[PDB]
């Protein structure tokens, strides 16, 4: 058959990752633009929201090195790919969990639909990516919100999960912090309760 | 906004290091024990960030001034950014970050006992050229000892991100210098089964590139995942 | 006083490198062009200074404390002394000296752009003990620049001086590390015309004698003209 | 036939091997024992001489980096091989040609008689070893004296080079330096005047 | 005016013929006993004349018709001219000259036997296109003796002179014809140490470029010094 | 290591290389337009001067087929690349020595001053290519003048010759033919007073 | 790299080991002299204590054929190398679990404190060894008491040890056997409570 160039392989991220991706993170000097966890502007157009979670390894302790990275629509169901810090808002962003923040957040805005290849609409949903010390390759998932219920039972990605006790691993819970609609999203990477991840 | 334009080829994951890899330690406890659920790609995955926008200081990509003068080996390591078709990926965002001289990180948690180097940081960052073209300027990064088996030394190495065109492309890497006894030993490295796969992530020494009475050059390519048009969908 | 009581195997002086050997360019005018003149060995030439009384400092072979810490790969460099027959050599002088990290050197001279180590000097001295062995605790050496042809680099090295029981075993030579790629394409190398004689030069990584989380270590064995008692003379 | 192990290869000293053998000549700080130029103390028993020289490379220009090791037998004609700074008298010693000094010195006394390994008389002399970047293997030569004309005839050293000529080579010129007893003995590396160099 | 915006490739000396070739007679006394002194590149080395506005003749390149016809086989030489990158060279001059069929120069100091071909001159010119390709018709040349050793001859060849981009780049080669059993018997080629060096100087017979019941055709590629950007500087 | 095509290898220019090159030289018919030794038109700005030289073997005997290419800046230090035989001044030009005429010329003005890549300002100079029979791959100097004590002093190419003595080859010497403003610079390709070549 | 002759490969035990390292505990004659459970005579200084624990397998199953080694240093914090029945105290002996004992015993004193290599006091420790069938290489591991909370605290050895649920493995609990002072230190091979085993 035919073969391409092969892909340069993956290496994990290393203990280290926050010195060159999440700089203040590392309590070292940040430059001029930094990527960080603020999508929205408090004028950007949608519901604002916070988002919230910690990250388990199997022996059910706190991972206090990860990196996370996400991308969302805005609230259009509209993919923003022009990133500048001028913008009301980004649809990518970076966050991590630290020695001295075990949980990570992420300020932005609740996102629209969009619809898959075949156009069928997915329920609202945040792509994730999980980077730390001990994974060798980068884990993908998705964030949907609790509160679209009536979406999520339609989603065509949620639908490919043979068992529904997986699906709700995917599912953020609602809550309030300092009176501001907050979604807590915990990531259990292996044994119980161990959350979905994808190939794509 | 974003298109859903793109299909990327499919990831071998027989080519990349496997989630569980025993001899690195750590991995026992982050690797799911659960199969990962394929999906089809949608606009989701096949759309990313586009950082042409981002305001990049002078010496973003230059570690021997972005921090006197940091003590070691300079060098320049350079290459480009290719996709399996072999067409170049301009305009993407690579981030380099490694230790100083004697294998020390500037990090707390990095009690190694080689000291910090006070003109030295370690982070970088180059959004690629037209033709999918990087450089940095730094110092060749030291060894360094780990907890991991009792004796255990990475080889000198550069952590490396790439952006790519979307969120399917995006890699994290490292790289490692030719001719380094210590790559076969190393546990991180063996995570990758084909010995075909290690050799893409040595560095070669470029004397082309190299700048007389100054600098010495590595160069180190890299590969996405290919970008083919949907066709017949 | 000393006594003529040996004879060592004559040279084998197309192992050794020839006096020209025009890349290195410094040797086209510091090469004799007259051949030497052989002679038989005497008391003169089979006798030599014995060190075992010089005083040597307490960090005489410590170069990370002899001159804070120097910046840089931490290593031991051991090894052994012997001649040909394969008997080791006590009581005798080694002497090394090398560049900084960076491969600049604390020498008037040495004008490359490379910062000096405020905490480092780079000579070591060590006596062999009873079974021919010594080590030296210290930085690894950066590769440097040189005026040769346009874009010369010599190989990260040590310098080693060997005094052995005459004036007729003392010898000079360079230590080169496995693996560097720099080694192939070295003028001052490739002054050796054997690719085996070359090979006696590397140093090789030596993960059994090295201090875990704390420094890696080479092994570089010496080897002196043999020693024999003289007969039917 | 038999082999034996081979000796390690000889490489040139370098440019810098001031630092590792000649500290002082260098002007870096020295340890507290170094071997240099004195191997006789004042009440050391013979005749006090100072020797100097210069070195000269193929083109008739001055060698300013030469690194030279002497050794030679005390008044009574005995080898002396017990190093120490203590001794009167050490047979040992090392000098240099510098930047800053183009000239090398050494402060000794005049070398008694020693025979041959067939019993025969060799004329008072110094065995001289040189070292510097350039030379890949170091160069052995004899320094004789213009004083010692009896003796230098009947040398069987002297006498194995074939022309009368290159003999000279090998003879120190016997001058005064401020009313010291001396000797000149300048070496050609290469070419016109061409100083005789032994292999053994 | 010019501008210093490039750097060229190191030459290897290792690869082109050395100065001092003893069995090339006349090189014994027109080689350099001193070392060659290697200077940085400047404006001085990397700029050079552009030939693009000189008047060239209409027949300038066909030695057919720029001096009835030559008697000797018809042929057309061409190829391309890139440099050690694969970049083609555009607007270059270069210029050739060689014997009759019979091996005869139209020089004064030419007393070989063979007769001069009334219709036959031997000098061509042409710049190289814009994908750096040049072309030239003309006879193929014979084998000469030449007083070196008492029956040397030279394999039959076309003398070639390359300008390039700068005087760093410029050079002058000779090209020969595939097959020609002369090839390893001169000490010309022979000036040459590596085989692999000698191959790139033989022309390839190229049918596709040949001329039905016309002319044949030869292809010769030539490599000039690889030219890059100036960096970190 | 990176390894990238190989340069196509030098060859000797051989005995004709005036029939290809120096058409007038070789007694032939020359073309419209011919490369050649008046890089100044008579109403070129600067001092018009006349280059001439003898280049010796090395047993001292004169090379009566040497091909010579000079490139220069004007007056103003600039290089002219823009070969135009309607131009006042081209930074190029060719010369040569035959049977008929030993010694080679060259009409041109003195060149302005230019700055290395580092910034600091070289003595005037012309570099020179040399190509004859016998000389496998050519030969690159420098002609500087000895009516410029004070920029060659300071020449930072100038002073990369490590012996002084070596310098003086590179500088030619002024005089006068038929009252015009000359320099003689004789090139030594081996032996007495050989001249320096560099590599670049 | 330099590479030392190999050592010599480990196999399991096997399930007679008691044959050849527990005769008694085999049920089959012993000879004069046995090394066994007993460390301490009843005059040894040093406050006695009894030490009994059970080794549980992966399905929570007991392990009836295992055999363990252990080495201690006396209650003045000396390890005493010189193994002789006539002793007041040894520091090494061995023990086993039977189908007639799934319990091991043994008879000793609360260690002192020893220092590590940099001069770091550790808590007091027992090391131990365990061999038995299905166990390729024996596993290392260390016991400490529970009454030392204050010195377990500072061990460098304990320290080592990432997460402090993962330290509490290695704590043996204090109790009474026939109002004798005892400690409990059961041992789990693989899963829940999975007991830490050192590399060194
Ligand atoms: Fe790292
Ligand atoms: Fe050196
Ligand atoms: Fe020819
Ligand atoms: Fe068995």
């Amino acid at each position: 058959p035919i073969e391409l160039l092969p892909e340069t392989p993956s290496q994990t991220a290393g203990p280290y990752v926050h010195i060159g991706l999440a700089l203040e993170a590392a309590g070292n000097p940040t430059r001029d633009q930094e990527i960080w966890n603020r999508l929205a502007k408090p004028d950007a157009p949608g519901e604002h929201i916070l988002l919230l979670g910690q990250v388990y390894d199997g022996n059910g302790h706190l991972v206090r090195d990860s990196f996370l990275e996400v991308w969302q629509a805005d609230a259009n169901g509209e993919y923003q790919d022009a990133y500048n810090l001028e913008n009301a808002f980004n649809s990518f962003g970076r966050t991590a969990t630290t020695f001295d923040a075990g949980e990570w957040t992420l300020h932005t805005v609740k996102p629209g639909v969009v619809n898959n290849a075949a156009g069928v609409p997915m329920a609202p949903h945040i792509n994730i990516s999980l980077f730390a010390r001990g994974i060798n390759i980068h884990l993908h998932t998705r964030l949907y919100f609790d509160d679209e219920a009536q979406a999520n039972a339609k989603c065509p990605v949620l639908n490919l999960i043979e068992q529904p006790q997986r699906r709700e691993t995917l599912i953020a819970k609602r809550c309030e912090v300092d009176g501001k609609t907050a979604y807590r999203f915990d990531i259990r990477i292996q044994g119980e309760g161990e959350t979905v991840f994808f190939d794509f | 906004p974003a298109q859903d334009n793109s299909r990327f080829v499919i990831r071998d994951r027989n080519w990349h290091p496997k989630a569980l890899t025993p001899d690195y330690k750590t991995s026992i406890a982050r690797s799911p024990r659960q199969a990962l659920v394929s999906i089809p790609q949608s606009i989701s995955e096949t759309t990313g960030p586009n950082f042409s926008h981002l305001g990049f200081g002078a010496h973003d990509h230059d570690l021997l001034l972005n921090f006197g003068l940091p003590i070691g080996e300079r060098i320049i390591v350079a290459g480009r950014v290719v996709d399996q078709y072999g067409k170049p990926v301009p305009n993407t965002l690579v981030e380099m970050w490694q230790a100083n001289a004697g294998g020390r990180y500037r990090h707390k948690n990095d009690r190694y006992l080689a000291p910090l180097d006070p003109n030295f940081g370690g982070v970088g960052r180059c959004l690629t050229d037209s033709d999918g073209y990087y450089s940095f300027r730094t110092i060749k990064p030291g060894p360094h000892p780990w907890r991991n088996g009792p004796n255990d030394w990475r080889p000198a190495h550069i952590h490396f991100g790439i952006s790519g065109p979307s969120i399917a492309t995006k890699l994290i890497t490292q790289l490692y210098f030719e001719g380094d006894p210590l790559i076969p030993m190393c546990p991180i490295v063996k995570s990758i089964a084909n010995p075909e796969a290690v050799q893409q992530l040595i560095a070669k020494l470029d004397m082309n590139n190299a700048n007389p009475m100054d600098c010495l050059a590595y160069r180190f390519d890299i590969v996405l995942r290919g970008q083919r048009k949907t066709h017949f969908e």
